[PDB]
């Protein structure tokens, strides 16, 4: 029907306007921060994609977890983590947020950034290259693309 | 007389009143003499420019420097005395009944 | 007294160049000699109107008319 | 007339726009937050230099406000007065500087 | 209507006067100074006085109710039945007062005022090629000169003044 | 009629100030050797829509503010004042012709820091409030020599109207007679607006960290809109254009590229150098620009007598 | 002549001197990476 | 290359051109094809009152000259 | 005391501001210049006492002229009346109270 057709015709503008104007703020925790850096470097340029360099906490989009979770860093990361405005996206960035990676079996680093925060994209690497955290958003960009959040409203 | 004179009587009036009675601050006392200043401006002002006194239009001039000097001081002596108490309270300036 | 300017335009300059163009606003109008057209330049602007003097006989300076030879004169401001 | 319908409409469209920035995520239900400075609960320090900067700037303006009508003032006809007064008022200016400037006034906020 | 607006505006004044005169709180206090000097310079503005709304815009609000509310932001720590009392009362006596005026165009307080519109007592004639005001106010470097001797130099003992009080020492 | 010229007055500002935000991001970029925005539209033509649209389905912070009173009325003030001092700018032909058009925006550009005054204390943290002072500091004692550069260049224009201004420029341009002053005036102006290298708000809290995302646009909305203004009454002053009284678009297009040009260097220098510190910027105005700013007023009051050249009062 | 009300009412100091009746504290957390605790005066 | 900013920048350059435009051509059309009379000071708004008050239309770009003497 | 170093020294201080009937900048008069003229070529010479009762006549000229009591209250009386016969019905305004004259210039 009309209603139907009028909210998929919103959910792509809205949809649009979130996927193309992602904010990043970067955890410059570890090795895989001076990575992020270097794909913010002028040969990969992730502002041309709308996403910006080093956007303020309270105002980004997507949170990318660059490094090694301490459990001395943990609560602070949550305490990052409840004050971003939604929506909300996290990306692991490298095995030390994936997994635990190198450290996995020391006593004082957390077993992957996943038991602290919902994670949404998980990019592998040691350190993963300046392409493979810029393939990681633009996965993000297309998970985004394909959410149905004004069509299950109206079903509901 | 004018209309607009009573109003501004009353105004400076009002200010008056509310300078003469403190209530806890004495930064709304300062705010009250400031708006008693203000109300004489305007009366002045109103009173030179209608009567067409070419040469009287310097006054609300001097008179708003000359007010406003004496707030830049009076300002100085409020931070003086919360430097001294904490805060700018009007009973904490009651040593000197003895 | 020589190398103490030297010195203090060395180290500030901008007190001294502040100092200097304060001495030449402050000693430069009396000393030009154009001070007295910027004088009777505002003095001859036309404000408000010019009263006719009723003739009672004896003004043979006041003009008759607006083109009368007598008069003051405005030659030494279209010319300056 | 003119005037308060531009100032009317600008202060019209400047709510316009506020309301609508505030009100419009106010209709979205996303969640409820809890949250529970580098200073916890440590009071204001009371800091000297920045009222002392907000002083002389009052006072550099009420003198500033008594410099204001020299554009008009320069066309009297008694041109040495004017002249002399407002090199007078300039030079207290400077003077008053000056004495901010020896005595320590502009001292860690220079 | 339209021919009551320098009255009008007389009211918001004085009804802004007794708003921030009730002192609910120094930095409310200061917001409504503010309001109320901006009614004032309409008033002044609407009277022909450009030049003096001006100067009330730039050093009064813009150049001094700063340095109050400077003030009042480095004291009065951040988080009443009587507040409410004299604002009530205060916009009842002023309500009744504009009623005592508009209904018998005649009043007498103290002063005896008259209820009609404020635009009679303007003058029929034009000024020529100048501003009267302005011209008033720029004989302040030709004939003010002893004005501006005592102004100057009680502006440089006030800034000596302040310098001298706040030190401590 | 009058409304159109209103309407049409203020929405190509916020155009203006969408597109000055895509401008100095893909300028910055060419400057870093790098690219802008290019991929959301064609050469990043879609890049502000986008933003706007997000930013305003954004999540609101929802704080918990000592005043909702002043919380409101601070975007209010700013965004009134970032509009209301467009009204006396001739383009040729100004919407509001004012007698005292330039002590009017003296005084608008003088009540513009209580917005930063009020969003520092409706916010609740205390570092907010000290970065607010700091900044409502700099902002008047830059206005202290903003007024003294503005009285001492009216000198060679005889009047407080905007108008004449164009008249004065007639023969030549401004800056010839008063580059120490268009230095100092472009460097205040630079610092008035709250930009590089004087932006200490981003340097290590803002005045407004508590604020929601909306109202935060709105903020830099009306920032970009007094930088835009700035630099057109920059403009005005010291590049004064050539002004055809039958074609008024020759003055028009003549001025609008020398106010974008004059707008580009301002993105020039905020990538060009690192910032002050605070009391370094303090030292750099009340020890170096004030003094030599009061002698050049003594110089430019005194001067005009001394060469028989006093502008006419009308 | 000491009254009940002037009973609370000592003499002034002898030197007519009032006794006067710290610094800011700041907490830099991690928000490389780094905790800093700041004791500042102005 | 750098010739990429350009379309912004003529985007910026149309909207700051915009306002000035329409304000000439408001101020033209409103006023029978002149400029807007500039009123500064009362000896100006008295000529302007006169004009309109000799205009015979209450509208004081309505300009008659040589014709209305007999 | 009251000092007239002024008069001893032959410095003008504050006397050009002091009245309103004075030397005025570009001749520009006041409402109430010749009121003020009559009245003070009576009070000069004869002291206070003899002013108050002499020629009180030009003081209340002048005190009518400064803030026009007895016009406003004739005005108010003039419409008054109008606002009543207007109302009662026995009055029509002429055409040229109305905006129809097409005034003289
Ligand atoms: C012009 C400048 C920009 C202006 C604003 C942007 C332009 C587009 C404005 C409309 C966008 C769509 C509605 C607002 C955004 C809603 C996003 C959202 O969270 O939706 C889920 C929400 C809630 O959906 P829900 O019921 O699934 O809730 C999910 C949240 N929980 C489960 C936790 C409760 O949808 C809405 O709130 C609907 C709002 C109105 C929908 C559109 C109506 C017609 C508009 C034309
Ligand atoms: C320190 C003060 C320095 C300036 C002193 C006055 C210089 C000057 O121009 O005087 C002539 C001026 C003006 O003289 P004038 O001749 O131009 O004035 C003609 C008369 N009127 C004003 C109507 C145009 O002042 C005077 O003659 C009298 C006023 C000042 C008297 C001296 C005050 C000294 C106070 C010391 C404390
Ligand atoms: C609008 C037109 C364009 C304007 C220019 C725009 C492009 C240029 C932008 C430049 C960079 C801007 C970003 C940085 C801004 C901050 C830095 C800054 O500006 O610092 C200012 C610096 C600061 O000085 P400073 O801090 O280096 O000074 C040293 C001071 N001590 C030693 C105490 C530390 O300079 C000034 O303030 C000077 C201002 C201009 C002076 C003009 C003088 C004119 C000549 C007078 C006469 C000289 C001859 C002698 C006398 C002769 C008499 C007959
Ligand atoms: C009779 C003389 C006074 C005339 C004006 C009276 C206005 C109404 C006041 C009623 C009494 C209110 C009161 O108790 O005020 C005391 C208060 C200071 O006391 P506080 O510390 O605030 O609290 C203790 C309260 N007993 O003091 C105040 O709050 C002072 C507030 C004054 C506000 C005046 C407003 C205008 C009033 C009309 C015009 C005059
Ligand atoms: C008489 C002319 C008109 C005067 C009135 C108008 C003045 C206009 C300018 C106003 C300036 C106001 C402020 C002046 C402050 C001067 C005092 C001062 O700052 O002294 C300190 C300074 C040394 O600096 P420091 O102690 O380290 O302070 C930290 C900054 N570095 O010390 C110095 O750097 C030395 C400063 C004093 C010596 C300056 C000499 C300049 C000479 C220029 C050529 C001559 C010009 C003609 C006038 C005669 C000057 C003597
Ligand atoms: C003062 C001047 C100010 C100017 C401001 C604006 C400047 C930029 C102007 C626009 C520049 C070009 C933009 C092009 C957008 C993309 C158009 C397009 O082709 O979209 C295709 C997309 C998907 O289409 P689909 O049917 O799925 O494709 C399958 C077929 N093979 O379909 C869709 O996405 C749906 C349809 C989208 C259509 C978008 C059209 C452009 C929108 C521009 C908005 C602003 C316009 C100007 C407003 C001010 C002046 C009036
Ligand atoms: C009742 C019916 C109407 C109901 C409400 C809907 C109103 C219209 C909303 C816009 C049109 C709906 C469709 C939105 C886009 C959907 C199609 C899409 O996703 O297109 C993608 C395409 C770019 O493809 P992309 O995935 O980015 O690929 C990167 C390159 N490899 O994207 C493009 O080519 C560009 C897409 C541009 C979208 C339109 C332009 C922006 C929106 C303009 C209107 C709203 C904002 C107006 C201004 C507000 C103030 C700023
Ligand atoms: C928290 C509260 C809300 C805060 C946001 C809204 C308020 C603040 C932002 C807007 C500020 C507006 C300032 C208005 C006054 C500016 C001065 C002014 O009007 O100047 C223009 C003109 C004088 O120039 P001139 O050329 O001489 O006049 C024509 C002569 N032929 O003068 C004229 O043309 C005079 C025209 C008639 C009189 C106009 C009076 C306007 C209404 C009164 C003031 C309104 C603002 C009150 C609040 C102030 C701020 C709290
Ligand atoms: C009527 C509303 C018009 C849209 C609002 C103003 C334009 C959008 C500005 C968004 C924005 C952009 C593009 C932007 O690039 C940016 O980074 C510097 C911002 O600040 C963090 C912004 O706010
Ligand atoms: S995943 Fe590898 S490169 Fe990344 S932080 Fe861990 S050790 Fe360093």
């Amino acid at each position: 029907s009309r209603g139907e057709y009028v909210v998929a015709k919103l959910d792509d503008l809205i949809n649009w306007a979130r996927r193309s104007s992602l904010w990043p703020m970067t955890f410059g925790l570890a090795c895989c921060a001076v990575e992020m850096m270097h794909m913010a470097a002028p040969r990969y340029d992730m502002d041309r994609f709308g996403v910006v360099f080093r956007a303020s906490p309270r105002q980004s989009d997507v949170m990318i977890v660059a490094g090694t979770l301490t459990n001395k860093m943990a609560p602070a990361l949550r305490k990052v983590y409840d004050q971003m405005p939604e929506p909300r996206y996290v990306v692991s960035m490298g095995s030390c947020a994936n997994g635990g990676g190198y450290y996995h079996y020391s006593y004082s680093v957390v077993r992957g950034c996943d038991r602290i925060v919902p994670v949404d994209i998980y990019v592998p690497g040691c350190p993963p290259t300046a392409e493979a955290l810029l393939y990681g958003i633009l996965q993000l960009q297309k998970k985004i693309k394909r959410e149905k959040r004004l069509r299950i409203w109206y079903r509901r | 007389m004018s209309l607009v004179y009573m109003n501004i009587m009353m105004a400076f009036t009002v200010s008056l009143t509310g300078l003469l009675m403190y209530r806890s601050h004495l930064m709304s006392s300062l705010l009250c003499l400031e708006g008693m200043m203000l109300s004489l401006f305007i009366l002045a002002t109103l009173m030179i420019l209608n009567s067409h006194f070419t040469l009287a239009s310097m006054m609300p001039i001097i008179l708003l420097v000359f007010a406003a000097c004496e707030a830049a001081l009076g300002l100085s002596l409020l931070v003086m005395v919360s430097n001294t108490y904490g805060t700018d309270y009007v009973q904490n300036l009651n040593l000197l009944q003895c | 007294v020589a190398a103490f300017l030297k010195n203090v335009w060395a180290k500030e300059p901008v007190l001294v160049a502040s100092f200097a163009i304060a001495g030449l606003a402050v000693i430069l109008p009396t000393l030009s000699p154009y001070t007295k057209y910027s004088l009777m330049i505002n003095r001859a602007t036309p404000y408000n109107y010019p009263v006719p003097l009723r003739d009672d006989g004896n003004m043979p300076d006041v003009p008759s008319h607006p083109q009368d030879p007598q008069g003051p004169s405005l030659e030494w401001l279209k010319r300056l | 007339m003119n005037l308060m319908i531009t100032l009317l409409t600008n202060f019209t469209l400047a709510t316009l726009l506020v309301t609508i920035a505030f009100w419009l995520p106010q209709l979205n239900v996303y969640s409820e937050k809890t949250s529970p400075d580098p200073m916890g609960s440590a009071r204001l320090p009371f800091s000297m230099k920045f009222f002392l900067v907000a002083i002389t700037f009052l006072l550099f303006d009420l003198e500033i406000a008594l410099l204001l009508p020299l554009p008009w003032a320069s066309q009297t006809t008694n041109l040495n007065t004017m002249l002399t007064m407002a090199l007078l008022l300039i030079f207290l200016l400077a003077v008053s500087l000056a004495y901010e400037w020896t005595q320590k006034g502009l001292e860690w906020t220079e | 209507m339209m021919t009551y607006i320098v009255f009008i505006l007389s009211i918001i004044f004085v009804m802004g006067f007794v708003g921030f005169s009730s002192k609910p709180s120094p930095i409310y206090g200061g917001l409504g100074l503010i309001v109320s000097g901006g009614v004032g310079c309409g008033i002044v503005l609407n009277f022909g006085g450009s030049f003096l709304g001006l100067m009330v815009f730039l050093i009064y609000l813009g150049g001094m109710m700063v340095v109050f509310g400077y003030t009042t932001a480095m004291a009065t720590e951040q988080y009443n039945k009587v507040v409410l009392g004299t604002f009530i009362t205060g916009l009842l006596m002023e309500f009744l007062m504009v009623y005592y005026v508009l209904k018998d165009k005649e009043v007498e307080i103290v002063f005896k005022f008259n209820g009609m519109g404020d635009w009679v007592i303007y003058d029929t004639g034009d000024s020529g090629f100048f501003s009267e005001e302005a011209m008033g106010i720029a004989a302040l470097y030709s004939y003010g000169t002893w004005l501006v001797i005592v102004t100057g130099w009680s502006l440089l003992i006030g800034v000596v003044v302040i310098m001298e009080i706040t030190r401590g020492n | 009629m009058f409304m159109i010229n209103v309407l049409t007055l203020i929405i190509p500002i916020l155009l203006a100030v969408a597109f000055l935000t895509l401008v100095e991001r893909k300028v910055l970029g060419y400057m870093q050797f790098r690219k802008g925005p290019n991929v959301v539209g064609p050469y990043g033509l879609l890049q502000p829509i986008a933003d706007a649209i997000k930013l305003f389905i954004k999540e609101p912070l929802r704080p918990a503010t000592s005043s909702i009173s002043m919380f409101i009325l601070a975007p209010i003030l700013a965004l009134t004042l970032a509009l209301t001092m467009w009204i006396p700018l001739p383009m040729p032909y100004p919407l509001i012709n004012m007698n005292l058009g330039v002590l009017f925006m003296l005084a608008m550009s003088s009540l513009a820091v209580y917005s930063i005054l009020w969003s520092g204390w409706a916010s609740n943290s205390k570092y907010a409030l000290i970065g607010a002072l700091r900044a409502v500091a700099q902002t008047i004692s830059y206005e202290v020599t903003l007024a003294i550069i503005l009285l001492s260049v009216l000198l060679m224009n005889g009047s407080f109207t905007l108008s004449t201004l164009i008249i004065t420029q007639e023969q030549v341009w401004l800056i010839f007679p008063a580059w120490p002053l268009a230095m100092m005036w472009f460097i205040s102006t630079l610092a008035e607006t709250n930009r590089a290298p004087f932006d200490l708000t981003e340097g290590e809290s803002g005045f407004n960290v508590e604020y929601a995302a909306g109202p935060f646009a709105l903020f830099f909305m009306a920032e970009y809109a007094n930088i835009i203004m700035m630099n057109i009454f920059t403009t005005t002053l010291f590049l004064g254009a050539f002004h055809n009284p039958y074609m008024p678009e020759l003055y028009t297009i003549n001025f609008t590229i020398k106010s974008l040009l004059l707008s580009i260097t301002f993105l020039w220098i905020r990538a060009s150098y690192p910032r002050f510190r605070y009391d370094q910027l303090m030292h750099l105005l009340w020890k170096n620009f004030l003094p030599l700013t009061l002698a050049l007023c003594m110089w430019h009051v005194s001067l005009p007598i001394l060469l028989s050249s006093i502008p006419p009062q009308t | 002549y000491p009254t009940k009300e002037t009973a609370h009412w000592k003499p002034p100091p002898w030197n007519d001197v009032d006794p006067p009746k710290s610094n800011l504290t700041l907490n830099f957390g991690p928000q490389g990476v780094l905790r800093l605790v700041m004791e500042l005066s102005g | 290359m750098w010739f990429e900013v350009l379309p912004g920048i003529a985007v910026m350059g149309v909207c700051l051109f915009i306002p000035g435009m329409a304000t000439a051509r408001i101020h033209r059309f409103s006023n029978g094809g002149r400029e807007k009379r500039v009123a500064h000071y009362s000896y100006q708004w008295y000529l302007m009152e006169r004009d309109r008050r000799v205009s015979g239309v209450n509208r004081y770009y309505v300009s008659k000259g040589l014709e209305n003497i007999d | 005391p009251f000092f007239d170093v002024q008069k001893k020294l032959g410095v003008d201080l504050d006397h050009w501001m002091t009245i309103q009937s004075a030397e005025q900048p570009h001749r520009i008069p006041a409402r109430c210049h010749a009121f003020e003229k009559e009245w003070i070529e009576c009070a000069h010479g004869i002291g206070s006492i003899r002013a108050e009762k002499e020629c009180k006549i030009e003081f209340e000229d002048f005190r009518e002229c400064l803030l026009r009591q007895k016009t406003m209250k004739r005005l108010n009386a003039i419409k008054r009346q109008r606002d009543k016969l207007i109302k009662e019905g026995k009055y029509t305004p002429p055409p040229h109270h109305s905006g129809q004259e097409d005034l003289r210039p």
